[PDB]
């Protein structure tokens, strides 16, 4: 629940003529019940970071301390979703794909109820998707399958890499519902999303990367008010006008924003 | 130049139709944006356009009929997941790949599409170890190298940040001006500068097809309306963009 990364940096293939400094001395604290948005350009290396935080790779020069530690059945409470869902598939049927986490960390219990509720809270009908091949689904349906497979066993840490990508409006409101219903449970969420504009109503703290370096680690409220706004979306610039004069735009419907801007 | 023409086109994967009697014309020089909820048939339509799927009904490329093998020969396609069209020990081998069928030229048509998508200097890197956004960039490049009359893109910039999305779309727009047909599937529409048409797909049929105004009017619920446009019709020109630089 209390993931702390200490002077981590990671070097891909240290020895050969390439090395690549994916990460550059990253250190940040992410408390429980906190939702963190990992942002930055395409070279920043946020996916690398979330892979480390999820214990998928070993830093070549760092530690991530959960409360100390490593790896044991702490696995149990980590659930990372890859930005490309197919990079995560292994099963020939959607049911097996989703049921993995339950069958793995909880080999005693019947998975059918759990994977059922998991599937329907990403909008996938059970008797309609359970026996289909994951690879033979639409992009949005693949995204949903991934999300479901990593929320099925209710981990303490829910790491989502580009979870909005490929979903329709209904799919995105389903995802954000998931994020909320895991903040309510006092669980930790970690987000990568180029689309800050949507996620930010539901995020507590932003971190921004830059060639591995961390060039920002403020709060949500302190990111729209203290960060280079050259590349904000219109909505973000608007919320910015609303934070600068005193108000709290993170609680205004897409229309209430407008009214409070011109009228 | 040219013009694809779908007449009474329907498609089944195995079970029930995912496309039910589609009629359309896609003409060089204009740009078509395709929207609709998950499982509506956008990708299937697009693959039928690029000759990647054989569909029921008639499809004409310039008056004459066209099998998939002819359609492929004249529409470049970009996958939702770039990885399924990435192959080659390095990036230049990747771009080079569908310059399969010379070595002289087939090397800066390459680094032209690479400088175009913003991938210059990585041409000697294992494609497999690019970032997600850069893999997408790569796919765009390799399709552009083909130099097809039609560009069929299935959510091409769905993982670039909005500045990058905007710039890539400007590249596409340029290519629209040079007489290339452009059919674009996206869920964002946010980065879209201009468009000639918006098609909406409900459950296998093209529900709507007209101007952008007509689209924001009919009120569809499955498609997110850009905050920028909402902010355009009310408030009007408030010159918000100044905040990006503020002197
Ligand atoms: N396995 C790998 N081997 C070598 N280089 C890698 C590997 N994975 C990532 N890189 C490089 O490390 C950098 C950061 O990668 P990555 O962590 O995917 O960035 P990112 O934040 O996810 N960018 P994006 O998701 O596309 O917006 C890039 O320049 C990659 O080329
Ligand atoms: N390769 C495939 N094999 C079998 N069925 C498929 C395949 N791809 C898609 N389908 C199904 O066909 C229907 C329409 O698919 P598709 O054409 O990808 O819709 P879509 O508009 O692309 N949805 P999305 O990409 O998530 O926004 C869905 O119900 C899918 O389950
Ligand atoms: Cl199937
Ligand atoms: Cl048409
Ligand atoms: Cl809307
Ligand atoms: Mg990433
Ligand atoms: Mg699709």
């Amino acid at each position: 629940g209390r993931i702390e990364v200490v002077n981590v940096s990671h070097i891909f293939h240290r020895g050969t003529p390439l090395e690549k400094k994916a990460l550059e001395n990253v250190s940040l604290v992410i408390n429980e019940g906190e939702c963190l948005l990992v942002a930055g350009n395409t070279g920043s290396g946020k996916s690398t970071l979330l892979q480390i935080v999820a214990g998928l790779i070993e830093p070549t020069s760092g530690d991530v301390l959960y409360d100390g530690e490593k790896g044991y059945e702490i696995r149990r409470n980590i659930g990372i979703a890859f930005q490309y869902p197919e990079d995560q598939f292994f099963a020939e049927r959607v049911f097996d794909e989703v049921a993995f986490a339950v069958k793995n960390f909880y080999p005693d219990r019947d998975p059918v109820p759990l994977v059922k509720k998991a599937m329907e809270f990403v909008g996938l009908d059970f008797d309609s998707f359970k026996d289909r091949v994951p690879f033979f689904l639409s992009g949005g349906e693949k995204r949903r399958v991934a999300i479901a497979s990593v929320i099925v066993h209710e981990p303490d840490i829910l790491i989502l890499d580009e979870p909005l990508v490929g979903l329709d409006r209904e799919g995105k409101t389903d995802l954000l519902r998931i994020v909320e219903k895991w903040k309510t449970l006092g669980k930790t969420v970690i987000l990568i999303s180029h689309d800050i504009e949507t996620v930010i109503n539901h995020v507590d703290r932003v971190v921004v990367l830059e060639k591995g370096k961390k060039v920002f680690d403020g709060t949500r409220m302190e990111f729209l008010e203290k960060y280079d706004p050259r590349f904000f979306t219109s909505k973000m610039l608007v919320m910015r006008r609303l934070v600068l004069k005193g108000e709290d735009p993170f609680s205004m419907s897409d229309d209430e924003l407008l009214e409070r801007v011109c009228n | 130049s040219g013009r694809i023409e779908l007449n009474s086109v329907s498609f089944r994967y195995n079970g029930d139709y995912v496309l039910k009697d589609v009629n359309a014309e896609f003409e060089t020089g204009k740009i078509y944006v395709v929207v609709g909820k998950n499982g509506s048939g956008k990708t299937t339509l697009l693959k039928i356009l690029a000759g990647l799927l054989a569909a029921a009904g008639e499809i004409f490329l310039d008056g004459s009929p066209a099998d998939p093998f002819l359609l492929r020969k004249n529409v470049g396609y970009v996958f939702q997941n770039p990885s399924s069209q990435i192959i080659g020990a390095t990036v230049e081998e990747d771009v080079a790949f569908s310059l399969e069928i010379d070595e002289s030229e087939m090397r800066k048509r390459i680094k032209k599409v690479l400088e175009l998508v913003g991938l210059s200097g990585l041409a000697a890197a294992d494609p497999l170890n690019l970032s997600g956004g850069q893999k997408q960039r790569l796919a765009i490049a390799s399709m552009l190298a083909r130099d097809t009359r039609f560009l069929a893109l299935d959510e091409p910039v769905s993982m670039l940040d909005p500045p990058s999305q905007r710039e890539i779309f400007q590249v596409l727009e340029s290519l629209k001006n040079e007489g290339k047909g452009i059919i674009l599937v996206t869920h964002e529409l946010e980065y879209l500068d201009d468009m000639d048409f918006i098609l909406h797909i409900s459950n296998g049929t093209i529900d709507f097809c007209g101007s952008w105004e007509e689209f924001v009017e009919r009120e569809f619920d499955d498609v997110e309306i850009p905050f920028k446009w909402k902010l355009w019709k009310k408030c009007g020109k408030i010159n918000l963009w100044e905040d990006r630089y503020e002197n």
